[PDB]
């Protein structure tokens, strides 16, 4: 198949701001390449088709460019409608018809470091055998961070970030360790290290299984 | 305004299967193509199937070929995706949705221009199961300035989804975070509400969750650690 | 509507 292959992954802009958008593809596709606008859960929305043609309704503000292997989609003048997810198809060369991985275009702010939180495993949840520690990291800023459980002081769970705060548009993470009881009654040190561009350095919260 | 509605999705375990339907108005049905695209939670959106106006040419991606069948009963203006043998990696959003019209209507134009809302497929062996919800409390390491994170962990369900509230919605500062999908099969996700510390005598918190699927209703009480 | 040329042959 033409595989498509969008860049970067994520744009960080605010409004007003241009975004331009890349996606290539393994072999020519000619001219026939669409873009789509989408926001999670919900249906695409064409913008673009053959490279530069604006579909019914949408505004000047979007426009592409290129052709064969090698396309661009530019959004100047950004309006809050614009931030969403962003992926070009090509109709070149099918079956199949491909898609690009998608361009997350998120709201800018400045740099936020996490406040770092950690819950031991509850009574109820010990007694079935089970236990779950839990590292949260609320509202920080950029998006990436380094979260690595620590256990007695050995590297190691699952974890899941929210959208961007409605009201800041900053994003909170959760990681969950789940042991059996009976590892987790070995170990004595429980400890999240947290590494984030808003922090000069590593943060590690930690507690101690029994520790009053 | 096109008007593509979904329905037949739902929960199905491995080679078993299911039938999607698309409810189409707002255009003139018969006249245009229509496709199938599906999404994998995260993931990018893959092509599944196209079907000509009047049902006469067919085509399919390799992931779901003699498994899949696309076809449409233009008299009812529905398109459906029959779906069978199902696997857990069809697990995704699907979507229908028309292409636009060709000026010869020698073939397709591979013009998707209208998309309906989706509607969820989840392939798996694991049985319906409400969740156990064990409370996050509170404490020194949960806190920091005036402000004391607390929450509760809705471990062990199936299927999606579940619902949260805090003190029956009386509670700004929460976070639900996305439920995971758990190498057991089962979901498990936390949501955590930020209060003042200075509340955790005066003020009782309790997190309301409910799962329908299992018709699992729990109010857990959250106290500070001891 | 807006007319498209055909990309796939019948
Ligand atoms: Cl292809
Ligand atoms: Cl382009
Ligand atoms: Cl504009
Ligand atoms: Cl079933
Ligand atoms: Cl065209």
């Amino acid at each position: 198949e033409v595989v498509l292959t969008q860049s970067p992954a994520t744009l960080s802009l605010s409004p007003g701001e241009r975004a331009t958008i890349s996606c290539r593809a393994s072999q020519s596709v000619g001219g026939y390449l669409t873009w789509y606008q989408q926001k999670p859960g919900q249906a695409p929305r064409l913008l673009i088709y053959d490279a530069s043609n604006r579909a019914t309704g949408i505004p000047a503000r979007f426009s592409g460019s290129g052709s064969g292997t090698d396309f661009t989609l530019t959004i100047s003048g950004l309006e809050p409608e614009d931030f969403a997810i962003y992926y070009c198809q090509q109709r070149g060369n099918w079956p199949p018809i491909t898609f690009g991985q998608g361009t997350r275009l998120e709201i800018k702010r400045t740099v936020a470091a996490p406040s770092v939180f950690i819950f031991p495993p509850s009574d109820e949840q010990l007694k079935s055998g089970t236990a779950s520690v839990v590292c949260l990291l609320n509202n920080f800023y950029p998006r990436e961070a380094k979260v690595q459980w620590k256990v007695d002081n050995a590297l190691q769970s699952q974890e899941s970030v929210t959208e961007q705060d409605s009201k800041d548009s900053t994003y909170s993470l959760s990681s969950t360790l789940t042991l059996s009881k009976a590892d987790y009654e070995k170990h004595k040190v429980y400890a999240c290290e947290v590494t984030h561009q808003g922090l000069s350095s590593p943060v590690t919260k930690s507690f101690n299984r029994g520790e009053c | 305004q096109v008007q593509l509605v979904e329905s037949g999705g739902g929960v199905v375990q491995p080679g078993r299967s299911l039938r999607l339907s698309c409810a189409a108005s707002g255009f003139t049905f018969s006249n245009h193509g229509m496709h199938w695209v599906r999404q994998a939670p995260g993931k990018r959106l893959e092509w599944v199937a196209v079907i000509s106006y009047d049902g006469r040419h067919e085509h399919y991606a390799d992931l779901v070929k003699g498994r899949f069948t696309i076809s449409r009963d233009n008299s009812k203006n529905t398109l459906y995706l029959q779906m069978n043998s199902l696997r857990a990696e069809d697990r995704a959003l699907y979507f229908c949705a028309r292409e636009g019209l060709s000026r010869d209507n020698s073939g397709f134009t591979g013009l998707i221009d209208y998309w309906g809302q989706g509607t969820m497929v989840t392939v798996s062996s694991a049985s319906t199961k409400g969740p156990s919800v064990f409370p996050l409390a509170p404490s020194s390491k949960s806190t920091s300035g005036g402000t004391a994170a607390l929450g509760c962990l809705v471990k062990d369900y199936f299927p999606e989804p579940v619902t949260v509230s805090w003190n029956s919605g009386a509670l700004s500062g929460v976070h639900t975070f996305p439920a995971v999908l758990q190498s057991s099969g089962l979901y498990s996700l936390s949501s955590v509400v930020t209060v003042p510390s200075s509340s955790l005598g005066t003020q009782t918190y309790i997190c309301n969750v409910n799962h329908k699927p299992s018709n699992t209703k729990v109010d857990k009480k959250v106290e500070p650690k001891s | 509507e807006t007319i498209y040329n055909t990309t796939l042959k019948y």
